[PDB]
């Protein structure tokens, strides 16, 4: 089944092809897909990070979770207020659950997500073109006051819809080299304080234990010899790309995707009807268009001579 | 040997000059990294009296890890 | 309408201005209070 | 439109992965030889060149496809059916033909 | 270049409105039928249509 | 690839999903993990 | 005009009501937002800054 | 005549085609007008409310 | 009958789906509002202890409002 | 980012000031394929820039 338990589950670290300093890096706030299929121009944003829940887990509208770059696989909680969209200006944002998030978002060549302030200061832009999206056949800027109804579909601004399932999988190793001290010519596995660290060395052979103190090793002269890894951690994990799988990668549960696109009605521009002069076998049609509209013509005979043209223009 | 695109290990094998120090160990006898000056330490690092760079949580951890014995010192972190 | 001299006057301040600007008032539909209109473009702005 | 599934990759520290058959939507499964892979915390495999990754990308049905999908039909003889409003005398009937 | 002047809007709750003729440039007229207008407060009229 | 249909099911929610959008993996440059792909436009956006 | 509540008569639903207040009576623009007086004549003239020079 | 009084006029609440969430609503800065006439880029703003009083 | 785009009231007569569900009385009984989960009260409505909402102004004014009266109970103003 | 124009700025304080000059500010790429920002996937490439 689809569950909502984010006790359960756990944020990570993407690779964002574009951080703050405006190369690759680790980042809290990866962005794994955008979608835009809303009518009104409204984006799912899919972040590394989880939105709407506290450290542990627990439902906080005003607190998002995201992994610290500390090596001790913490989950720090901070305020919603610094998560900030934008496309090539401020987005609006419109809602937020687990890894999702609902933006308002002029057009433009990318997507960014940022924390905007605190010891977290951190973005992550993603190439994607957003364009401004109208319903029917007359362009238009933001939808008008007089017009007639459209059916359009859009995202829903409720969390409690879902659009479909992303499925969880259980967390994978993540070596750290802060367990490795290389003192003299000697290894020494360092676990962090009370924790038990799984070790893995090919030095000549292979060897693998779980300790908590400090280990001598045998006849491992480099730390690049060895990798230490923690197995504590349990919480289930986005299937990312960035992210090594572990060795049992069935999926453990499913989690909503939140702002299911749903039918509505939009308000679309009614154009300045035209003026017909009435001619033998035909007519002129002296048309008044502001923004691009749609003339579609076609005889009522056993040749429909159809044309379509986008008229801007007196 | 190979283009000034690539940087030579001490080993024959060249990496590019973007893995040359760059704080990363990536040679096999580390001849990318214990060469240029970029001696800095990150934002959790301590650094030890004898300049070294090390962990912050190896300090006061009980046993001594740093080359001068600062981290373990009593004056370093009292006990 | 949508052509030079849509609009007509003996002077700036004159009180007997003419006009055709092809003024099409809809019926109101939002529940506001809302005066539809289409209008032409002016005459002087495509001339000029 | 469909979405591109890459998960998680699979690195063999010292060894061989193989890639094995799934019947998801254009699998795709290779494997490299030597990678020595980095997440935030450096090296991953103490092996040094000696490091197999398995690639896997199969597509799914994007999660807007239940609105945005389009159907494939064939269409065979076509069926005309009419609707008269025939009046005799003082009497309307409305009736459905075929 | 034309300034459109609209005036503010005439509405009889119950009972009808009527066109008059007047001598501005392109004075148009038209009188609907059941409005039901809102403002900031709500309905602006006793009857429904 | 590329065209109308080059990801087909009998269904929306069907387990049979058939689809041939040319992936072509590569083998991995950087040090950080990665599974470097390339892929046909879609077919559905293109005949759009 | 009343001062206090009123308890009207034969009334069944708030929509067959409507109630207002004459109290304000200070200018205001002949815009297509608001619905006019019963007299809608020009009481007074505001100059429109800025000039083209 | 001309005045410039404004004790004898008011703001209004007009009806903005675009608020704040992207949708229309009863607003005290509805835009009423906008004058671009000036050749050095400079536009005139009508405002349901007044400013400088 | 009248198409899925429109809410039809129990009067004969269907309004938009947006005029439904959004603060406004449309139908001649009310039907458009009597049935949605739409319990959020304005800023400047007070909400009563009964669950109702009732503007501020209401408020002990003199004379009840709610089911229950609290507007002009001694508590909620004191008297 | 692109643009038509440079503008240096004192944001605050007493000496409160701006100056804009004219000059074609450009998205430059290296190579014979496009990008927005450098990918993550390709080859490397020789490129001259500005020694921070
Ligand atoms: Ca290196
Ligand atoms: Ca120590
Ligand atoms: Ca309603
Ligand atoms: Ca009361």
């Amino acid at each position: 089944s689809i569950t909502d338990d984010f006790t359960l589950t756990s944020p990570y670290l993407g690779f964002c092809p574009y951080c703050r300093h405006s190369a690759p890096c680790f980042s809290p706030i990866k962005i794994e897909n955008v979608w835009d299929e809303s009518d009104d121009g409204s984006i799912r944003i899919q972040v590394s990070a989880q939105f709407g829940y506290n450290q542990a887990g627990t439902a906080d509208v005003t607190k998002f979770r995201y992994m610290s770059y500390d090596h001790d696989h913490d989950i720090k909680e901070d305020s919603m207020e610094k998560i900030a969209i934008s496309t090539s200006g401020p987005c609006r944002r419109l809602g937020h659950k687990g890894y999702f998030l609902l933006a308002q978002c002029p057009p433009g060549d990318s997507v960014t997500v940022s924390i905007t302030s605190g010891a977290s200061e951190n973005s992550c832009t993603v190439e994607k073109k957003i364009r401004r999206k109208f319903v029917g056949r007359e362009e238009y800027l933001f939808p008008p006051v007089h017009g007639k109804l459209l059916k359009c579909h859009i995202y829903d601004h409720l969390k409690e819809t879902s659009a479909g399932y992303i499925t969880m999988h259980r967390p994978g190793p993540h070596a750290y080299k802060s367990y490795l001290k290389e003192a003299s010519g000697e290894v020494y596995i360092k676990p962090p304080s009370g924790k038990n660290v799984t070790y893995e060395c090919k030095c000549g052979d292979y060897s693998t234990g779980i300790v908590s103190t400090q280990t001598k090793m045998n006849g491992c002269t480099k730390a690049r010899q060895c990798i230490a890894y923690t197995r504590d951690q349990t919480k289930w994990v986005f299937n990312s790309p960035d992210l090594i799988r572990h060795t049992d990668h069935s999926v453990q549960g499913k989690l909503h995707i939140p702002f299911r696109l749903t039918p509505t009605v939009c308000r679309v521009p009614l154009a300045h009807t035209p003026t017909v002069t009435k001619w033998f076998k035909g007519i002129t049609l002296h048309l008044t268009a502001t923004r691009p509209t749609l003339l579609t013509t076609r005889k009522l005979g056993l040749r429909a001579d159809a044309t379509a043209e986008w008229i801007t223009g007196t | 040997k190979c283009e000034p695109s690539q940087f030579q290990c001490t080993n024959g094998r060249c990496i590019t000059l973007l893995w040359k120090c760059d704080g990363d160990e990536d040679c096999v006898d580390g001849s990318d990294e214990k060469n240029c000056v970029k001696k800095t330490c990150a934002e959790s690092d301590f650094v030890c009296n004898n300049g070294q760079c090390v962990p912050s949580r190896w300090k006061c951890d009980g046993d001594p890890d740093c080359e001068d014995g600062s981290d373990e010192s009593p004056e370093q972190c009292h006990m | 309408p949508g052509a030079f001299g849509d609009i007509q006057a003996s002077s700036l301040y004159a009180t007997d201005i003419v006009a055709r600007t092809d003024i099409r008032l809809l019926k109101p539909s939002v529940k506001n209070i809302h005066v539809p209109y289409t209008q032409a473009v002016s005459g002087y702005e495509m001339w000029k | 439109k469909f979405h591109t599934v890459i998960p998680s990759p699979q690195v063999k520290c010292c060894g061989s992965l193989e890639c094995k058959a799934s019947s998801k939507a254009d699998y795709t499964c290779r494997v490299f030889g030597g990678v020595y892979p980095f997440m935030w915390g450096g090296a991953q495999c103490f092996c040094d060149s000696e490091n197999t990754q398995l690639s896997e990308a199969y597509v799914e049905f994007a999660p807007d496809c239940t609105i945005d999908h389009a159907v494939a039909l064939k269409v065979h003889t076509a069926a005309l059916k009419v609707g008269l409003r025939i009046v005799y005398g003082n009497t309307t009937a409305h009736l459905d033909t075929f």
